[PDB]
């Protein structure tokens, strides 16, 4: 802004930015497989105990 | 001693063991020697390795299941004492060899080497004070009831027709003969 107004070679009204329009897995449950969680504390903690 | 008197039916093919008054062996699993076939990775396997009846029949597959009593004749013996020891494991025992009476049972035309060693299990390692090594025809009379007959038996390495006489064979007149199904 106070650059635009030193320089004589400088346009005006000028809206420098112009942009255009702006607006805002599946087979785990697969039938056929028996799909397992495992809640790895307790069975870590249980087979822990193996000392081999 | 004051205790149930152990009986060992010591089948052939398939071994077996009690007490008395039953009719039944109160524990009854093969002859055999299962060694392992695999090396331990996972904490889960187990140890020991040699093992007999579930897990045996179970992973039969993952042990190399070896047979002592050739011809009717034991050459594990190390092996098969372990084996009485898992008898007298919390399965099927649960006691000692000084505590229960112990009673061995004999098919005809044994060698003496044979019955010597395992009276030296007997009396050394394990420690029955009330056993003796009995024979296994004059045992089927005592089923039957009969006097004057003639047992054969049918197991996987003996073969042997044993005439007898009120339980009192002509240990002459036998004939014994180590092979079967086997
Ligand atoms: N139902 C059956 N039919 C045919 N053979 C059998 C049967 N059951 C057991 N056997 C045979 O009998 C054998 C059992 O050995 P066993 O008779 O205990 O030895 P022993 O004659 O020293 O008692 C097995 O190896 C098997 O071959």
């Amino acid at each position: 802004d106070p650059k635009y107004a030193d320089l004589p070679g400088i346009a005006r009204n000028e809206p420098d930015v112009y942009e255009t329009s702006d607006l805002p897995q599946e087979e785990l449950t697969s039938t056929s497989v028996e799909h397992i969680i495992v809640n790895p504390n307790a069975a870590y903690d249980k087979f822990k105990d193996k000392r081999v | 001693i004051a205790n149930q008197p152990v009986v060992i039916d010591n089948g052939s093919g398939v071994i077996k063991a009690g007490f008395a008054g039953d009719q039944i062996p109160k524990y009854c699993f093969p002859n055999y020697v299962g060694r392992p076939k695999h090396v331990r990775v996972m904490a889960g396997a187990l140890e020991g390795d040699i093992f007999i009846g579930p897990k045996a029949e179970e992973h039969r597959g993952l042990l190399s299941i070896r047979y002592p009593m050739e011809h009717g004749i034991v050459k594990d013996w190390n092996d098969m004492e372990r084996i009485w020891q898992y008898v007298y494991s919390k399965d099927q025992l649960q006691t000692f060899s000084e505590e229960h009476p112990v009673l061995l049972t004999e098919a005809p035309l044994n060698p003496r080497k044979n019955r010597e060693r395992a009276a030296e299990v007997f009396f050394e390692t394990f420690n029955v004070p009330a056993l003796f090594i009995s024979m296994q025809a004059v045992l089927s009379l005592y089923a039957t009831g009969r006097t004057t007959g003639v047992v054969l038996d049918s197991g996987d390495g003996v073969t042997h027709a044993v005439p007898i006489y009120e339980g009192f064979a002509m240990p002459h007149s036998i004939m014994r003969i180590d092979i079967a199904g086997r």
